[PDB]
């Protein structure tokens, strides 16, 4: 059962700075079937990245996903106030989908 | 009941300046007179005091040995002689009458700005590190940011590690060059005004304060540090 | 392309509740549909999934034998029947379309809070 | 002494819903019972009240004609029937025992969330106008900006002028085409996500509120306007 | 080319209303006709759309399940049936011809005001808490202020503590009475229009939102809260 | 103590409308009830009055013969039946309780807007004359300006002279064509939105009010006049 | 570089760092000393941008000459409070507390009322 | 490329000060050098200019006759001699190299503050008159208010009338005493900090500017005036 | 008391006096001259509080060395514009225009971008 561990748990940054988020799996993620979601207070999660590196429709270029195997990273090039939220990674390579515990960017 | 201050201005480091404060409306010859200063964007800070003949004159550790408070009671005038000035003396200086239990600092001069600087225009390259703190576990990745207010020519930017009680240790120079004996898990990147230090998989010995440093001009500056705990 | 969720609320322990998710803008009859929940202050947690006729429906161990996922393709509606509710089932429940390699959970319902307390 | 609440959940606009509150530990039939709500992120707001056999019941002005409070003393139960629900009713609803001079709202239910919504989003194109306010003199140039969250296909963006008490007036459509009768001093430009309206030489009759408008999909959206004063 | 509107007015919450829009000067039967509304002081907002026989009719999310757009091409008339009206529906409503790439909303009606209200005031007792936010450390003292627009008879004013995700908890009632179980560090005081809550020594569990509450009449009101963080 | 008003809206000239005002909190059967209206951007104006059934209902000359005030004391309701409406009736109408020496208009309804109009979202062509007044002597030149809010098609603009107590007299039509019998010292010019009437050498018989007039559409409008003294 | 002993000046901590209020509202400012302030020799000053500090309160509670009655100080020992009962638009400034009970005068770091 | 400034400070009115600016990094002997100043909370203002061998120095009209710009090319230093200083000279003064078409003011000194004051902070009683303007007709009453920041001891407050081009006239002194020859329609009242001047029935000769004046201390102050038109 | 003014000075009027914007948005600043500025000798400066002005644009359109490309100037004669394409948090400051086409240099009164 693939465990996803995100780090750091909390990132305190200012507008204009870059946020680098890490998702590390206990096993290799087949086909790089890993996704990133953004969730703001009181709202449903919203897809940012899928297939490790594919940017969803409508997602600004400032969001970028990379990595493979067991090490994945989400990078936000220039943080805006609407980017401060909690971010979850998600692997869908097997029959037991699992999520990271989230990284809150504040 | 007034204090008319004069003096101040812009002076080079190591220079001298004399402040004066002319009193009227009270028995100046008997009054305790103090100097108080206020650095730009900071709070009030006591500087010196002088009183009757028979009492001690007092100075703050910041100025004792360089500043001299004095008074000429025949002209109802208070003086502050400022010698061997340093950039840390930059502040607005106030003369004030001290009334103790009868009013504390009840009369203030209007204040005069003393700026101690050899600089020009004129802006040193400011380095801002982000985030201020990173809490991580062994094995995880640490990504540190250093952004400069101006372009760092030739990418002359270095990264140092400092553990408590020890001298800084060179990790990266020329933005991307790993120093001899530094493990390959340390790597730097970036150019111009955007630089990054990455520690790929943290070890328990990597928890320390990390500083970036630009040496592309005659005025070297450091970032304020990122603590990885 | 949206999922309109309904249902939820505050229920006693051991009570029952049915959640609904009405789809539009895509071929719902062919889509894999999942339920995901998030207890207050915690992270996302997969609950259940249903797909085409001829595939197996799946449940997390925490709801297996108590929850039933179902769909009405003629009405483009997804259901979650929640029985034998406990305080640990308290969470915001989301319906979501699963696109796999073509976008993972690319469409989410807005979520409804289910609180189990007496 | 406790109030056990039940009901609530997610419904669509125009829907109906009934909340319940079962009391225990006190003589319920003698107590005044209130409903209080709290919209997400906002404060507490009184909703309704009910009391003894000669029920003189009260409602907040917003819910009058839509909500009905009632009670069944044989069951020790308080009810709140909620009809004609809209998005402004989205809140956590509490039942509460009112003790007045002996405790105010001394006993509260744990609260149930009621959410009125016809769909998750909300995934529309967001237009952001800048600046919100322009203070200019006649003869000057007004440069108004309209930024879109996504690319506006076919550059289907329009500008409107609205004076106090009057209907909006089309100025520009297709990003840059002047409507018939619009003077040459108005001009629109831009494409993709960045559009501007420029009024070259402001006349006294040009001071009003200006809105941008995208019509490139089935969910038309407007900017929040720029006031030229 | 004109759109002549009619209807609207003042109705109570939960009421119903029908707007009309008679067209002339163009081929109305083939035109796409929309309704757009504008709340007082706010911007333009799309409401509904109708077009040719064989197309879809569209509604904004907030009005779905409450409003119905329709047309009678034999009489060149557009309609909007408005049901389940609430205060959020108060706006000037416009009918407009949609021309798409040939003029967007190139023709507007003059607009009719719809006001949904069960009363005209307003004369409730307004509680104003200060400050909105208090950033303090454990062991410090928090002094919270609650000012009423009119005198609170009998000093029927209560204070509540609310933590995130929990129901409010009674702290003080009758301006100065500590509820049973409330620690002695909390204390209320004041009378008439000026009331204060004092937390003498902040514990970590004391950081929450605090509301005042007057119950001196039939229209209970709360303060908007003070967050002690 | 409250008056809940309802009704109003946008209606055609000559149409009918009924306003209602529901009272609570006082002995409505004994109270004198009035209607008061307020035209857009104008002051308050009394409309009608009703009292006990042993007194007479009263109306203002503006509405007498078309409006009917009435009351149903069993429903605590006040009515205003508005028939044969005209654009001059456009106003916000208030119901109000009249207390005479015990409070004048101490309770007001919130008011409902009644707009009486047959037009669309476009405005008529507005003519602005300048200056409002010209003080001159015989032999001097008078230059009068007429500016239109929209371009006047075909230059269909006329100028009239009106002396006190007499009908207007045509001076110029088609912007520049001098009418039969008009002295050559009168001459008009301009096109589009800028028109001028020039009197080359004033005579004592030329001192009068002068109006411009556009007849380029079905809605004729006049300027507000320039008085030559 | 120091002339003092193991000794420790009296440290003044003001709270909160910032107060955002409206005219007519109450402003309550706290000053907290690390040691007892002998004789309650504690003063409060008001400072507006670009101007010299102005004495408001001395001896903890004594209102200086010309200071409106809406300003009042209280407290003793290590706990002091400055209260502005109803803020006026001229009251928005930085406020400092100040202890003069020994040879080493010290100031609080200021509370900004905006 | 640097400009190192020195000098400035706090001086009394009528005093003198000299500013200096030492250049490095460019051929100072070829460069045109300017002085620019900036009053507190104001904009930039050019002061003086100097160039090469054929000394062709320029000054602003505010300083012509009081300031002297000079340069010593052997020390690469620019000077500004400031005589006859007044509070209107209070500003931050910048030296700057002028590059014209090759950079305008491309190099600036850091600036030094020059403050010209005799100790002015304000014990003076401030008088505020209201309203600033009053439009009334003959026969109406004019009520004018004068408010003092501190109590006016002995009610030593006077009122003056001033017509254009004429000296003020005493109307009222000692708050309520009518001066010799003043018609009874003028009357003053009030005490402490609240004073009023009343003109019972305006005459056509009463339309003028009215000033209040306190003489209760050694710093006399006037109100800023009320115009009655 | 006057030295002969005045005068022939070219008056520069900046508009608006204030612009309230967010990071990422466009700032468009206007400078209007009372008379034609010969050779388009018009410059733009940025000034942050407590610091000397910084040259942004000279010769109406020339971006100074080290100035980011998001700053751009344009216009001629009597109508000049400074455009900040997408505001950064360090771009919020006061901006002055400046004409140096004659012997009497003048500045605009500044536009504050907050």
């Amino acid at each position: 059962d693939i465990v996803l561990t995100q780090s750091p748990a909390t990132l305190s940054l200012s507008p204009g700075e870059r946020a680098t988020l890490s998702c590390r799996a206990s096993q290799s993620v087949s086909s790089n079937y890993l996704a990133w979601y953004q969730q703001k207070p009181g709202q449903a999660p919203r897809l940012l990245i899928y297939d490790s590196s594919s940017r969803a429709t409508g997602v600004p270029a400032r969001f970028s996903g990379s990595g493979s195997g067991t090490d994945f990273t989400l990078t936000i090039s220039s943080l805006e106030p609407e980017d401060f939220a909690v971010y979850y990674c998600h692997q869908y390579s097997d029959i037991s989908p699992t999520f990271g515990q989230g990284t809150k960017v504040e | 009941v007034q204090l008319v201050e004069s003096g101040g201005g812009l002076v080079q480091p190591g220079g001298s300046l004399r402040l004066s404060c002319a009193a009227s409306g009270f028995t100046f010859r008997n009054s305790a007179m103090h100097w108080v200063r206020q650095a730009p964007g900071k709070g009030l800070e006591w500087v010196s005091s002088i009183w009757y003949s028979g009492s001690n004159t007092y100075y703050a550790d910041s100025v004792k040995g360089r500043f001299t408070i004095s008074r000429d009671n025949s002209k109802n005038t208070l003086y502050l002689q400022m010698n061997s000035l340093t950039a840390e003396d930059t502040a607005v200086y106030y003369c004030a009458r001290f009334a103790g239990g009868w009013g504390a600092y009840d009369v203030w001069g209007q204040g005069t700005l003393v700026t101690v600087s050899s600089g020009g225009g004129g802006s040193d390259i400011v380095l801002t590190q982000s985030p201020a703190t990173l809490s991580l576990s062994p094995g995880e990745r640490a990504t540190l940011s250093c952004r400069a207010s101006q372009s760092v020519s030739s990418n002359y930017l270095a990264w140092y590690q400092q553990k408590p009680g020890q001298a800084p240790r060179l990790l990266i120079y020329d933005s991307s060059s790993r120093a001899t004996g530094v493990p390959a898990r340390f790597s730097g990147s970036g150019s111009g005004t955007d630089f990054t230090l990455t520690i790929s998989s943290l070890e328990p010995e990597d928890f320390a304060v990390y500083y970036c440093h630009q040496y592309s001009d005659i005025s070297p500056t450091f970032g304020q540090g990122t603590k990885v705990e | 392309v949206q999922l309109v969720e309904s249902g939820g609320g505050l229920v006693q322990p051991g009570g029952s509740l049915r959640l609904s998710c009405a789809a539009s803008g895509f071929t719902f009859r062919n889509s894999a549909m999942h339920w995901v929940r998030q207890a207050p202050g915690k992270g996302l947690e997969w609950v259940s999934s249903i797909w085409y006729s001829g595939s197996n429906t799946y449940y997390a161990d925490s709801v297996k034998g108590r929850f039933t996922i179902s769909r009405d393709n003629s009405k483009n509606t997804l259901y979650l029947q929640m029985n034998s509710l406990t305080a640990e089932d308290t969470a915001v429940y989301y319906c979501a379309r699963f696109a796999g390699g073509w976008g993972a959970y690319d469409v989410w319902g807005q979520g409804t809070l289910v609180t189990v307390s007496s």
